[PDB]
């Protein structure tokens, strides 16, 4: 339950839809705020698997 | 007469404990 | 005159637009603090029902308000920067037939046994005009004014009353109107022609929604320690 | 706009860089050469088109692109010619001096 | 080595695009504009503002044969994206030799004298030809220009 | 002639895009946007019913599971497109390639 709830989350993000960040900004911003988010995500598959 | 021949013990212990992916399905299974 | 502070526990309002079934939501929003002080001005408050003075309060963040009228005594509300004429300001009325919500310069034209005049009959540089079915039309009457990123937004609920002003139960308000207005908003005159006067402030509540999407109740997280039990665990029993 | 994830008229039409791009934008400010008040040959830009260009594509073709509801052929003021090109006179400013 | 493996992922993919959004429900009043019995004189130019609507911008090219279409800040085809916060009508009768002032970086008697535009400006110009309506072989006199200014 | 000046200001309106529909289709795996909520899924008739105030429904954690159509204002529930990770039987390669 609290996995998928991460997936909500922003992590400094401007939205937590990619496809948000992605109709709203430019590639190279977009990436930025992707990488964001995947930095969240993927810490947050760490922490469950730990 | 059970439609699983389990112990009227085991039948309480799994009454009392609580294809469609219901619940939490976003990449989890 | 006005009269002293009460203590309730409204002005919980919906907000979002999502639909949830039986599931308690954690929400930071603007809310009424339950058992805060709230204005009670009884008619007019300090000023008698033939007098022509105002008490024009600023509005902090958005207000609560409620009144429960009869004969329709209030007619509107006038929402402004600077209520001078010399800017724009929104002005919300309801004449029975239709509501008006205009956003123009304003004149100020002094408004108001049940004398009635003119009222906002001078006006220029209108940049904004909406129309809907009355607002209003022995019940409460309770509405949330709140003004986010130029959107001023209404919401209301209706539910009749007699022996007392306010009901013991429960109850919600649902969007009524968002407007794209744009006005500061800074400040408000109330139009008359008896009222309950709150204010939001920033606040988690865990809203109780029922099968279908209405809320049934609610927990002001920093009221109690009990009730921050049970925003913490997000149960209504601990 | 010619840098890596830009987009306006040149990097959607005439010329675009990849968002992932190595090397160097070198912008060179040379009125002398490139400023005549009749006009400057080394003015061109794409006005209308079908799609947005890709990183690198030479799109050297023109046929009559039409905005409206109706085909027609070589009317300026109703339809456009991809070709818009403008020139520049020394007495315009920063913004809109030639540079290679 | 025999056993069982996880290799990949199966997953069904979607076959359309379904974009569903409200009954249009609006039309900005353009047509009305463009389409009037009596235009403004081209001193006092007649401005009509658009605003907290919808606009179907289709409307313009259907409605006449044009004498110049000229979208300057917003390219023809993207016209369609959306109309910031609210736009404003400008609706006059002026010559044929005078039309060619109205834009960005012109100069002459008109665009000097009766009304300009900036040079840094978002929007469009359309004209056609009225002949057939403002024309008389008795003479129109109704319109008015202004050919000095201090 | 008309002149259309489109005035840049902060106020919220910013309103005269024209929005292009499709038609509905259900029972399918399909993208969808309603009304700017995107996602890909499969929209089938809903027995949820919203308040005329609701336009979106969620589940007890945030994924969306429900919209109001904005023409019909039918209720649909949205149902993940199958997915599921894939095991291959293998008797192993020294006995043979057959594999389930
Ligand atoms: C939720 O809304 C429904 C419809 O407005 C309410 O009505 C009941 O719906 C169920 C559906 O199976 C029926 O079996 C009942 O007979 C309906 N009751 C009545 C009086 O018509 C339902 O009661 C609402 N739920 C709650 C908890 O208030
Ligand atoms: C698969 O679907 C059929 C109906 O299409 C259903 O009867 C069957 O029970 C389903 N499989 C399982 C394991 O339930
Ligand atoms: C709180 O409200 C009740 C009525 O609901 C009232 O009797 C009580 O005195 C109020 N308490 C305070 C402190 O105002
Ligand atoms: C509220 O009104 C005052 C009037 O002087 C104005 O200065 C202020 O900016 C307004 N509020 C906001 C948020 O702008
Ligand atoms: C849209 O129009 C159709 C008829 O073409 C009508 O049935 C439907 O209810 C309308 N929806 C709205 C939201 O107006």
């Amino acid at each position: 339950n609290t996995l998928v709830k991460q997936l909500s989350s922003k992590f400094g993000a401007i939205s937590s839809v990619l496809n948000d960040i992605l109709s709203r900004l430019d590639p190279p911003e977009a990436e930025v705020q992707i990488d964001r988010l995947i930095t969240g995500r993927l810490q947050s598959l760490q922490t469950y698997v730990t | 007469s059970k439609p699983s021949k389990r112990s009227p013990i085991e039948d309480l212990l799994f009454n009392k404990v609580t294809l469609i992916c219901a619940q939490k399905f976003n990449g989890l299974t | 005159t006005t009269q002293s502070y009460t203590n309730f526990t409204r002005g919980v309002y919906y907000p979002d637009k999502v639909f949830r079934s039986s599931v308690l939501h954690l929400t930071q929003d603007l809310f009424l603090p339950f058992f805060s002080n709230v204005t009670w001005f009884a008619i007019s408050g300090t000023n008698g029902t033939k007098r022509f003075d105002n008490p024009v309060l600023p509005f902090n963040d958005g207000v609560y308000f409620a009144s429960t009228e009869k004969s329709n005594i209030i007619r509107g509300w006038i929402f402004g920067t600077t209520l001078d004429s010399k800017t724009q300001s929104l002005l919300i009325v309801n004449n029975a037939t239709n509501v008006f919500i205009k956003v123009c310069e304003f004149q100020f034209c002094n408004d108001p046994m049940e004398s009635e005049s003119g009222v906002y009959s001078s006006a220029n540089n209108c940049t904004f005009e909406y129309v809907s079915q009355p607002f209003l039309m022995k019940n409460l009457r309770e509405f949330v004014f709140k003004n986010i990123d130029g959107y001023f937004k209404i919401y209301s609920k209706h539910t009749p009353i007699i022996g007392r002003d306010f009901p013991q139960g429960f109850s919600a308000l649902e969007p009524l109107v968002d407007l794209p207005i744009g006005i500061n908003i800074t400040r408000f005159q109330t139009l008359l022609a008896d009222y309950y006067v709150g204010y939001l402030q920033p606040r988690t509540f865990l809203l109780k929604y029922n099968e279908n999407g209405t809320i049934t109740d609610a927990v002001d997280c920093a009221l109690d320690p009990l009730s921050e039990t049970k925003c913490t665990l997000k149960s209504f029993t601990v | 706009q010619i840098a890596p994830g830009q987009t306006g008229n040149i990097a959607d039409y005439n010329y675009k860089l990849p968002d992932d791009f190595t090397g160097c934008v070198i912008a060179w400010n040379s009125n002398k050469l490139d400023s005549k008040h009749s006009g400057n040959y080394d003015y061109w830009y794409r006005s209308l088109r079908k799609s947005k260009l890709k990183p690198f594509e030479r799109d050297i073709s023109t046929e009559i692109y039409q905005a409206g509801n109706k085909p027609c052929k070589g009317k300026g003021p109703n339809c456009y010619f991809p070709l818009e090109s403008y020139g520049f006179r020394p007495t315009y400013g920063v913004g809109h001096q030639p540079y290679r | 080595e025999k056993g069982i493996y996880q290799t990949s992922n199966f997953r069904v993919q979607p076959t359309e695009s379904i974009v569903r959004f409200p009954n249009v429900t609006n039309l900005c009043p353009f047509h009305e504009v463009f389409n009037a019995t009596r235009f403004a004189s081209v001193y006092a130019w007649n401005r009509t503002r658009i605003s907290n609507c919808v606009a179907d911008y289709s409307v313009l090219y259907n409605f006449a044969p044009f004498f110049a279409f000229k979208c300057y800040g917003v390219s023809p085809t993207k016209l369609n994206d959306l109309c910031f916060t609210n736009v404003y009508a400008d609706s006059f009768v002026i010559k044929g030799n005078e039309v060619s002032q109205i834009a960005p970086g012109q100069t002459g008697n008109i665009a000097d004298y009766n009304y300009k535009l900036p040079d840094d400006f978002t929007g469009c110009v359309i004209a056609w030809n009225s002949n057939k309506l403002d024309s008389k072989h008795s003479g129109n006199y109704d319109y008015w220009y202004r050919s000095l200014r201090k | 002639v008309v002149v259309l000046s489109f005035e840049l200001l902060h106020a919220p309106a910013t309103v005269c895009g024209p929005k292009k529909s499709t038609n509905l289709v259900k029972n399918k795996c399909v993208n969808f946007n309603f009304n700017g909520l995107t996602g890909t899924g499969v929209l089938t008739k809903s027995n949820k019913k919203f308040l005329p105030f609701q336009q979106f429904g969620r589940d007890i954690v945030d994924t969306t599971d429900a919209v109001r159509d904005p023409q019909t204002l039918e209720i649909l529930d949205i149902t993940p497109c199958s997915f599921g990770g894939v095991s291959v039987i293998t008797p192993g390669t020294n006995t043979s390639n057959q594999v389930a």
